[PDB]
């Protein structure tokens, strides 16, 4: 649950750079 | 509860996108 | 419950029996230093009929080698933390899956764990 | 997946960095070496083996023969470069690269025939389903934010000065300078004998490369730091070792980063690090030069120093015009900053139509790397 | 530094 | 939201 | 409010 | 000190 | 309302 | 009241 | 309306 | 109207500057 | 609307 | 010319 939230935070950070 | 936290994650993602857009 | 005995004992190997619900009763003999003694008997009187005879000796062979790498002064699950990702994948696959017990594809990726844990050992 | 089910291989300038994506730190790093015992017989201390590669070869060096696949930052031989790729995939990680897409790096100035050689290796022997060729320069800039700016590659090998404008690099500005971190460690050896401390094995010479990044520090204004050293200030340090050799530093504290800007200490007439930075920007388009000064990024193993951000800022202002806003973006880690950029590129929202797969390699050969 | 901070705070409002 | 502000500090580093 | 200022200061360190 | 005053200006903007 | 925005322009000029 | 603050805030953003 | 006309006039006179 | 009347007075002051 | 009106007076004055 | 046309749009608004 918490590790999936940290992977989602890395996904939204790369999506903000896209 | 949990769905309100997931909807707040999408709102925080749009706020992080505008911060990278101004930067 | 039967295959929930299996893949954790392949991935971590922390013994969790109370009345030997699996055909491999883990630690019924007192702990001794390893002289290649068989502590994990397979017990013909409780074999599942979806597990054939060459697979019941197979899961003993992975379960005997996973305990030999705990006392090798290493607590590392074999060769990567990818053995711990595998258990999570399997538990979500079970969650997504309707009611079917896999036995032809279940026996395939335990080869990929058996050959994995033997070369690292 | 590719957030975690993709491999980020950062083939550096002397170290291979493998590991799954999604992390901010690589899994297994070690110096890229191979070793061949030319004949057999008895093997003592380690296993009977016809080839020690990787970590079993670093324990036996006067027992083995040494070979570097990466010299001057460019691959010189492709047999031992694949042997380390065999070592990282199957021994230090032990996962099959047949279901997981593999993200590997390259030099900014390597030829296309070399770039076609590495596509032929990954598809045939390792059988990867998809891959992508990426420069090390764009990964460190993507970890620093947006994809515009110039990066200061100074690793163990050859210094690269690559200006990148929004993901696309400039063709005729990739300047090649022979300044290396291996030249500075050799420079530290030829002024340690003047102190009186020498070597007897290669193992005592190995820790000088560790002391180059650990004990030596960058002082802002090197020029008064030698002037305060001329007035005998407190700047001489003596590190202690388990054996009898005592390696000290005198005025060589500040001089090994001073050899970056002053190559006369290295014994050559070549340009300084700030000069090849300035010579690269002076042949760009004049409107995008302002975007390059404000996004200067440091990366590599030679640049591993505390207090190097303000030193690079004060050194570039004497050559650049005084109306430009210049900012040196110094990350906390910079040896691994190429690897974190390869993992955040791996966790991109859209990377699925940029894959170089097995299907297009069967239909157009290794020329699909042209993209 | 200060110009992008004022623009990002104004874009959120 | 609290992890997103820390993710921006991790992306800037 | 300090968490929004720390994320804006990290964006101020980028550009 | 400057970030604390800018956070009050950002709270006044919102 | 209008006076609160007038003080926001004063604090923005103090930072400039 | 609020319309006077909206016209002043858009001009302060253009001044910055 | 009249106050907003003077609020924008003071901003245009500042530039 | 009245906002344009004050803007015309502000336009005469801005043209004087 | 008001931001475009202030740009018209800025181009008229300067 | 165009300054009177933009001022006429402000009077129309």
């Amino acid at each position: 649950a918490a590790a999936a939230a940290a992977a989602a935070a890395a996904a939204a950070a790369a999506a903000a750079a896209a | 509860a949990a769905a309100a936290a997931a909807a707040a994650a999408a709102a925080a993602a749009a706020a992080a996108a505008a911060a990278a857009a101004a930067a | 419950p039967i295959l929930n005995f299996l893949y954790r004992w392949i991935y971590d190997g922390e013994l969790e029996d109370t009345y030997h619900e699996f055909f491999v009763a883990s630690d019924p003999v007192v702990k001794t230093d390893r002289l290649w003694h068989d502590k994990y008997s397979l017990r013909k009187s409780m074999i599942p009929s979806f597990m054939t005879m060459d697979q019941s000796r197979k899961v003993l062979l992975i379960g005997k080698s996973i305990n030999f790498l705990h006392q090798v002064c290493h607590d590392q699950t074999p060769a990567s933390k990818a053995m711990a990702v595998g258990k999570s994948a399997e538990s979500p696959k079970d969650a997504a899956e309707l009611f079917t017990d896999l036995e032809n594809a279940f026996q395939t990726k335990i080869d990929a764990a058996y050959f994995d844990t033997s070369k690292y050992l | 997946e590719d957030d975690i089910a993709a491999l980020v291989v950062d083939n550096g300038s002397g170290m291979c960095k493998a590991g799954f994506a999604g992390d901010d730190a690589p899994r297994a790093v070690f110096p890229s070496i191979v070793g061949r015992p030319r004949h057999q017989g008895v093997m003592v201390g380690m296993g009977q083996k016809d080839s020690y590669v990787g970590d079993e070869a670093q324990s036996k060096r006067g027992i083995l023969t040494l070979k570097y696949p990466i010299e001057h930052g460019i691959v010189t031989n492709w047999d031992d470069m694949e042997k380390i790729w065999h070592h990282t995939f199957y021994n230090e990680l032990r996962v099959a690269p047949e279901e997981h897409p593999v993200l590997l790096t390259e030099a900014p100035l390597n030829p296309k025939a070399n770039r076609e050689k590495m596509t032929q290796i990954m598809f045939e022997t390792f059988n990867t389903p998809a891959m992508y060729v990426a420069i090390q320069a764009v990964l460190s800039l993507y970890a620093s934010g947006r994809t515009t700016g110039i990066v200061m590659d100074s690793g163990d090998g050859v210094t690269h000065t690559v200006p990148i404008y929004e993901g696309y690099a400039l063709p005729h500005a990739i300047l090649r300078l022979d300044l290396a971190g291996r030249d500075l460690t050799d420079y530290l050896m030829k002024i340690l004998t003047e102190r009186g401390y020498s070597f007897t094995t290669t193992a005592e010479r190995e820790i000088v490369r560790d002391i180059k990044e650990k004990l030596c520090y960058v002082a802002l204004d090197f020029e008064q730091e030698m002037a305060t050293a001329a007035s005998s200030s407190s700047l001489e340090k003596s590190y202690e070792l388990p054996d009898g050799q005592v390696i000290t530093i005198g005025n060589e504290r500040f001089r090994c980063p001073e050899a970056l800007f002053q190559p006369s200490f290295l014994g050559m007439e070549s340009c300084g690090i700030h000069e090849t930075t300035y010579n690269s920007i002076m042949k760009c388009d004049v409107d995008i030069r302002k975007d390059l000064y404000a996004n200067t990024v440091l990366s590599g193993g030679t640049t591993m120093y505390p207090g190097i951000a303000d030193r690079m800022q004060k050194e570039i202002t004497a050559l650049a015009p005084s109306t430009m806003k210049i900012k040196i973006i110094a990350p906390p880690e910079r040896k691994y900053s190429v690897w974190i950029g390869g993992s955040i590129l791996a966790s991109l929202s859209t990377f699925q139509q940029m894959w170089i797969s097995k299907q297009e390699y069967d239909e157009s050969g290794p020329s699909i790397v042209h993209r």
